[PDB]
RNA sequence: AAGAAAAUGUUUUU
RNA sequence: GGUGAAAUUCUUGGAUUUAUUGAAGACUAACUACUGCGAAAGCAUUUGCCAAGGACGUUUUCAUUAAUCAAGAACGAAAGUUAGGGGAUCGAAGAUGAUCAGAUACCGUCGUAGUCUUAACCAUAAACUAUGCCGACUAGGGAUCGGGUGGUGUUUUUUUAAUGACCCACUCGGCACCUUACGAGAAAUCAAAGUCUUUGGGUUCUGGGGGGAGUAUGGUCGCAAGGCUGAAACUUAAAGGAAUUG
């Protein structure tokens, strides 16, 4: 009855992505960025930002006729954060309220066994 | 009686050349001219002949290798990856 | 003098420890000695959990949460607030709040 | 004579007259006499053995690689040198390799190439340390040594010649659209001076 | 003045003495 | 300007033989061309569905399925199994601290031609009267765990094809299995299989593709 | 121009670097099952009737 | 969740 | 992309993001602890091989074979040097962008050496518990690691039972911890920093106000950087430790 795809909310710091694809991931649908929707160069990761293009990804989406989304929330990962930006729990609930139904919540954060060297120095930044 | 303290091979070469060089030649020499193990009769009975090449004195089989040494690490690691994908292609 | 009675660290019969990476500067700190908080937060909260639920096509999807160890150094502890200088008999006080 | 890495003689017969065909080899580093030669496309991959690019798995090293199907060997011939398979593409069959230079190269996937590295590596390591040795050396190779600088020879000998004080006295730069008896110095040169930076440009 | 840059000031001077000695015969 | 929506075709995914459920969802690609087939374009694709979905049944929440397509059938995707993992959150709430955490991994070629890699996990707890807060394994019943475990997987695979050993890991009968031939060493509360990888895959063999 | 209009239901506390806002948990007027917290920074008391432009945006603490 | 700048102050005397 | 904000930079030759593969090098998350091993530096994936070691148990053996140690040796973080390999990430130098009054700094993007490894050097760290090693004695308490003994002990199936885990009691050894101090200390604090003017269990090393100075010179080691040993002239009334109130 429903038509699933996968949402793939990447909530970087200083940028959220919502990427709306096809159940294999291949074929791509609608990926907006809070970029996309707001030009000061410091907002890209404001919620409102956040929740303006997840509204857009979800209307495109309704468009060309996905229903439901298999949401995968990630962060920047790797080395850096493992920690989700501010936007990316906007654009979920965004998503959730713009009629799109919700399915099967993931954190695939990209977590190493073990990392190489992280970046800053040993002393880190000093602000 | 131990004849010279440091320079040994590449006391040959005099004062002559550099000590830096002469210390090079010294080790490369050293590896050139080593007695080496013969991987299928067990004996310490391999030497170099020409670059690359390296021949057993007993049971006379003779081994590609490096020009001053029989197996380089090059072609140790090069052994263990294609032993690697020998493995992954026939398991 | 000596501030603190074993060390400003956690380390006796060791002599080496390897280091953790702060989350928030980056500074290398030994594991022992970086103060490690551990996030179990929800996944999705955003005071929106029955907004989330409603949205749903599982009925009872039981949602699941994100966990995260932050190790932080001492200068980005004290000045993010995840630990506050106490008193000198304060300080002997390791039960957590 | 003239060749750093040694030479395997490796025997074969022939498939269609009662003979035996002999041929010169460049010996893998490994390879050792007795040993028995597996050339083809079913052959396995053993050190020594000459398969086809398209039937080894990634990240092989071969060496004495062929450029088209049926050459004999153009690549990775010299001493301690080898070639990385990098990629395969079986639709219009090609091999892409890492060439020794680190140049990326598209070979058919029929082309021919030996396992392993060739052997006699590590020959450059060592000092020649005598003008003699470097003497033998190219005894045996060509006429090009010693070489005779062109800022040491007068004008009419060559485009560095001359002068009061031995110098350039224009650009060692010379454009590649230069004429013969111009090219002399640094052909077409990107860029000069002590190398500051790293390789494999993007 | 910090004393590793203090030591390192008299290690630079420690070795400009020995090269003017070394001039010196 | 483009619109290159308007130019894609949706095929149905056939995704498995027997897990419970044959439709886990759809997918699209461009119009099959001239020079660009829909068929090349696809069957390389990997869905990942959980295993709840394959089976209607919600204690599956974990464990999600990797599926490729191998084959096009008139706008459907026959695929197979490609690999099996867990999620995310339930092992992260698995992992505890004050406990022993026990990972084995095995390599092993299955019955008919499949090479696998196993990757099993299992956790020390404490006894109902226990009374010590940690319950540590002393690391020599850890090496005869891993032992233990290593042996159950290899001779679970490769007496097994990949479809019944498919069938084999969604009724979770060799976590069973594990449980019975290590607790004489620990009780080991949370034995699990959290992965299972391909590694090779044999010749494409639509024969036995075609056992849908 | 979207219209909703809500109900203050509970005050949360004085809001700012200087003070000058507050938030307020506030109930839309409409679908009364539905609760989100806003910063109005004019006076306000229990049982107040605001306007919001939009629905859906959590009023956070300013630092 | 986080939030821009800030160098200097003669000697002796209390 | 990046930041508090920027900018350098990439980008309709399609940047960022997603998917399927692959390669390379590093590393060994979570489990990870006032937990373990080692002489220290240190040591965290599996398995195999090789030798090694502590604690315990012992109605085993030898019988003083022992403690600490100038001279003398083995190992010795990181950085650094030489020659090969390797060079993913980070990244002294360097190149750029911004800030600033200046900013060849903090911040940002690259990036050589280095970071990894083999064969050699170097032998230094706030190499720290700033607490030499061996031995005896002097409080109370609960945990915990390794071994052993005991129990009408709980749980687990083998077939009565037994190994396994667990509970309780005892004991040896260990990393530590809490309380109080008979006592000690200038105090901070200390179960050793106690058994100290009521001063002696054995032994090694080191210091004699602060600078000059780890410098000059000599020797010695090192390729080098430097290491070890190591003054005086001269100058100075304080320098310093702990704690108290502002
Ligand atoms: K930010
Ligand atoms: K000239
Ligand atoms: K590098
Ligand atoms: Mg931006
Ligand atoms: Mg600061
Ligand atoms: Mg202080
Ligand atoms: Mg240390
Ligand atoms: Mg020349
Ligand atoms: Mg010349
Ligand atoms: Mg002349
Ligand atoms: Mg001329
Ligand atoms: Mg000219
Ligand atoms: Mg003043
Ligand atoms: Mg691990
Ligand atoms: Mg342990
Ligand atoms: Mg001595
Ligand atoms: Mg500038
Ligand atoms: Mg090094
Ligand atoms: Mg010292
Ligand atoms: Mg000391
Ligand atoms: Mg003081
Ligand atoms: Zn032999
Ligand atoms: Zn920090």
């Amino acid at each position: 009855s429903q038509v699933f795809g996968v949402a793939r909310i990447y909530a970087s710091f200083n940028d959220t992505f919502v990427h709306v694809t096809d159940l294999s991931g291949k074929e791509t649908i609608a990926r907006v960025t809070g970029g996309m929707k707001v030009k000061a160069d410091r907002d890209e990761s404001s919620p409102y930002a956040a929740m303006l293009a997840a509204q857009d990804v979800a209307a495109k989406c309704k468009e060309v006729g996905i229903t439901a989304v298999h949401v995968k929330i990630r962060a920047t990962g790797g080395t850096r954060t493992k920690t989700p930006g501010p936007g990316g729990q906007a654009a979920l609930r965004a998503l959730a309220r713009s009629g799109l139904r919700i399915g099967r919540i993931e954190d695939v954060t990209p977590v190493p066994s073990d990392s190489t060297r992280k970046k800053g120095g040993r002393r880190g930044r000093r602000l | 009686a131990k004849r010279t303290k440091k320079v040994g091979i590449t006391g040959k070469y005099g004062v002559r050349y550099g000590s830096s060089l002469r210390r090079q030649v010294k080790k490369l020499e050293i590896q050139q001219h080593a007695r080496y193990d013969c991987s299928f009769c067990g004996k310490k009975t391999v030497k170099r002949g020409a670059a690359g090449i390296w021949t057993c004195s007993c049971c006379k089989k003779t081994v590609a290798g490096g020009a001053y040494t029989v197996s380089t690490a090059a072609a140790a690691t090069v052994r263990s990856t294609i032993r690697r994908l020998r493995e992954m292609v026939e398991a | 003098p000596k501030k603190r009675a074993s060390n400003g660290r956690n380390k006796k019969g060791r002599g080496h420890v390897k280091p953790v990476r702060c989350v928030n500067c980056s500074k290398s700190i030994p594991k022992d000695k970086a103060i490690k908080r551990m996030a179990i937060r929800n996944i999705v909260e955003a005071a929106a959990v029955r907004d989330l639920s409603e949205a749903s096509v599982y009925p009872e999807y039981a949602l699941p949460k994100t966990y995260n160890k932050l190790h932080y150094c001492v200068s980005c502890a004290i000045h993010a607030r995840i630990v506050r200088v106490r008193s000198r008999e304060d300080r002997k006080n390791r039960a957590p709040p | 004579s003239g060749r750093g890495a040694p030479l395997a003689k490796v025997v074969f017969r022939d498939p269609y007259k009662y003979r035996l065909r002999e041929e010169i080899f460049i010996a893998n580093e490994g390879v050792h006499t007795g040993q028995f030669i597996y050339a083809g496309k079913k052959a396995s991959l053993n050190v020594g053995n000459v398969l086809p690019l398209g039937s080894v798995p990634e990240g092989t090293i071969v060496s004495n690689v062929e450029e088209k199907p049926g050459d004999r060997g153009a690549l990775a011939r010299a001493s301690g040198n080898y070639v990385i398979i990098i990629g395969h593409n079986p639709d219009e069959n090609k091999t892409r390799v890492r060439l020794p230079s680190g140049a990326k190269k598209v070979i058919s996937s029929d082309a021919r190439g030996v396992i392993g590295v060739i052997a006699g590596g590590g020959r450059v390591d060592k000092p020649l340390l005598k003008a003699g040795r470097a003497f033998h050396k190219y005894r045996l190779k060509r006429n090009s040594w010693p070489k005779t600088r062109g800022v040491a020879m007068n004008p009419v000998d060559h485009p560095h010649g001359g002068g009061n004080h031995q110098h350039i006295g224009k650009a060692s730069t010379i454009s590649r659209g230069a004429v013969s008896g111009q090219k002399a110095g640094l052909i077409a040169a990107r860029r000069t001076g002590l190398l500051r930076g790293s390789q494999k440009t993007q | 003045m910090r004393a590793k840059w203090r030591k390192k000031r008299t290690r630079r001077l420690k070795r400009k003495r020995r090269k003017v000695r070394a001039r010196s015969k | 300007v483009v619109d290159p929506f308007t130019r894609k075709e949706w095929f149905d995914i056939k995704a498995p033989s027997t897990f419970e459920n044959r439709n886990v969802g759809k997918t699209l690609v461009n119009k099959s061309t001239g020079l660009k087939s829909a068929s090349d374009a696809l069957k390389g694709r990997v869905v990942e569905v959980c295993l709840a979905d394959l089976q209607g049944s919600e204690d599956h929440s974990f464990r999600k399925i990797k599926l490729r397509v191998d084959e096009v059938q008139g706008k459907n995707l026959l695929t197979n199994f490609h690999g099996m993992d867990f999620t995310t959150d339930k092992l992260r709430s698995m992992v505890r601290k004050w406990q022993t955490l026990i990972e084995a991994n095995v390599t092993v070629k299955t019955s008919d031609d499949y090479v696998l890699r196993i990757f099993a996990i299992a956790f020390t707890r404490k006894q109902a009267n226990q009374v010590k807060r940690h319950s540590y394994a002393q690391s020599s019943h850890i090496r005869a765990i891993r032992k233990v475990i290593s042996e159950i997987l290899t001779k679970e695979v490769q007496g097994s094809t990949l479809a019944q050993l498919t069938s084999k890991l969604i009724p979770e009968v060799i976590n069973k299995e594990i449980e019975n031939a290590t607790k004489d060493i620990f009780p080991l509360q949370n034995i699990h299989v959290r992965k299972v990888k391909l590694l090779k895959q044999p010749k494409f063999d639509v024969g036995a593709l075609m056992a849908l | 121009t979207p219209v909703t209009l809500a109900k203050v239901i509970k005050v949360l506390g004085r809001t700012g670097s200087r003070g000058g806002v507050t938030q307020v948990r506030v109930e839309f007027l409409e679908d009364t099952s539905r609760t989100i917290v806003r910063n109005v920074k004019g006076p306000v008391r229990e049982n107040d009737i605001l306007v919001l432009m939009e629905s859906e945006r959590e009023a956070r603490r300013l630092r």
